[PDB]
């Protein structure tokens, strides 16, 4: 029955005024991309930065099991677009937000559905 | 300095043709540092400029390309160069990386441990190595050709690089190997490329373009490294991050280069010419299988 909840631990750590995880790999890009959340290549638009997926996944970064039966990681090997306003904490952003399964934009950060 | 707008500077041919003696490397711009775009890591920029330069060579780019990246881990626990390589390579490229220490990677598969423990069944279209041991930079002893991972690399290139494949191996004033320079003579073309963001360093990437599997040119590695040091000593390179700001043409153009299985008897001069122009890769196309030897005790 026992399982470690790293997501809530990091959220509480942030609330406690903690230093956000650093050294997420920001990519060079045109910044004229589709703005979608998770892509096969950097897709940041004028308002986004693109990071290497693995470097912004809490589970990859902390060396813990991914929270699902497959252990599958949806960021590793891809590129994640982060609003420039939140690019200081990409791990926290990806953790706290959700991707629209129809248009592929961040819900509340580019999704107009 | 119109080189400032290029991704870097390649060793001019005339410097390759000299017969210099090894000297200490004393860079005029030593300590200078290019101003990187906000929040961009040095290694992201370095790999980006390396890839921008490779875009100008006749790299074979087959479907289902195979790229292996040694020395991919950083002291941060992530793999910036691997992220840049995945961005640069065509979608669907099989990318394997490795490093002595554990790290988080965007590669299709990652092997941790000494380069010497890595084995692969298949051959590769592109080999990148950023492996570096900072204990080599000792200015109180002779600067002699180094072994260690370099040995491995050489072997790897000769055993597991497809004909027509290419390599970029990082070297410095003290991190170098004579046999690697000698191997450069087994490619259709070769150079030493210095990225503009890291021009203040003796670092360079030994680039071998279009592997031929045999020497087309006899290169003395000691003399060639002395030539490289002479070039760097007499040609100050202006630190520059300009090329980082235009990524519109960054992706490696998918060329669909043909891949043929051939026995060595079949590599005639027509085949060698096709190899030398980046128009042919010679290797099998079975599944990619890799492993890392584990010593038990
Ligand atoms: N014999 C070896 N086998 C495998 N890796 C090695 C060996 N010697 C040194 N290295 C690695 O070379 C790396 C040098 C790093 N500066 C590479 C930086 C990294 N490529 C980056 O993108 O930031 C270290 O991570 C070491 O683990
Ligand atoms: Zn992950
Ligand atoms: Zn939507």
């Amino acid at each position: 029955a026992f399982a470690v909840d790293a997501a809530k631990a990091y959220k509480d750590y942030l609330a406690s005024g903690g230093q956000p995880i650093t050294n997420c790999v920001k990519m060079l890009c045109t910044h004229t991309g589709t703005g979608q959340a998770i892509t096969v290549t950097p897709e940041a638009n004028m308002d986004q930065e693109s990071f290497g997926g693995a470097s912004c996944c809490l589970y990859c970064r902390c060396h813990i099991d991914h929270p699902n039966p497959k252990g599958f990681c949806d960021l590793k090997g891809k590129y994640v677009q982060i609003p420039t306003t939140c690019a200081n904490d990409p791990v926290g952003f990806t953790l706290k937000n959700t991707v629209c399964t129809v248009c592929g934009m961040w819900k509340g950060y580019g999704c107009s559905c | 300095s119109s080189q400032a707008w290029q991704p870097g500077v390649a060793m001019p041919n005339l410097y390759k043709m000299q017969r210099m003696l090894l000297e200490k490397c004393d860079l005029q711009n030593y300590g200078d540092s290019a101003t990187l775009p906000k929040g961009i890591m040095m290694n992201v920029a370095k790999y980006t400029q390396l890839c921008q330069y490779l875009n100008t060579l006749t790299l074979a780019v087959p479907y289902n390309m195979r790229v292996i990246h040694f020395g991919a881990g950083s002291d941060k626990g992530v793999a910036p160069g691997t992220a840049v390589l995945r961005q640069w390579l065509p979608t669907g490229t099989l990318l394997v990386d490795s490093d002595l220490n554990d790290f988080v990677s965007d590669a299709d598969s990652t092997l941790i441990g000494d380069c010497a423990t890595v084995h692969t069944a298949n051959k590769w279209d592109l080999i990148i190595s950023d492996m570096y041991d900072p204990k080599t930079k000792n200015v109180t002893k002779e600067n002699d050709s180094k072994e260690g991972f370099f040995t491995y690399i050489c072997g790897f290139i000769q055993q597991k690089l497809a004909l027509g494949g290419s390599v970029a191996i990082k070297i410095t004033e003290h991190s170098w190997n004579a046999d690697l320079y000698k191997l450069m003579g087994h490619f259709a073309w070769w150079t030493a490329f210095v990225t503009n963001v890291n021009a203040s360093s003796s670092e360079a990437f030994l680039i071998g373009c279009n592997y031929l599997g045999k020497p087309r040119e006899q290169i003395d590695g000691y003399v060639m490294h002395a030539n490289y040091i002479f070039w760097r000593n007499t040609n100050p390179i202006q630190l520059s991050s300009y090329s980082l700001f235009d990524m519109s043409k960054f992706p490696l153009k998918l060329r669909g280069t043909a891949v043929m299985s051939l026995k060595e008897g079949q590599i005639n001069d027509m085949i060698l010419s096709l190899l030398s122009k980046g128009r042919l890769i010679i290797r099998e196309n079975n599944r990619v299988v890799i492993s890392s030897d584990v010593l038990v005790n």
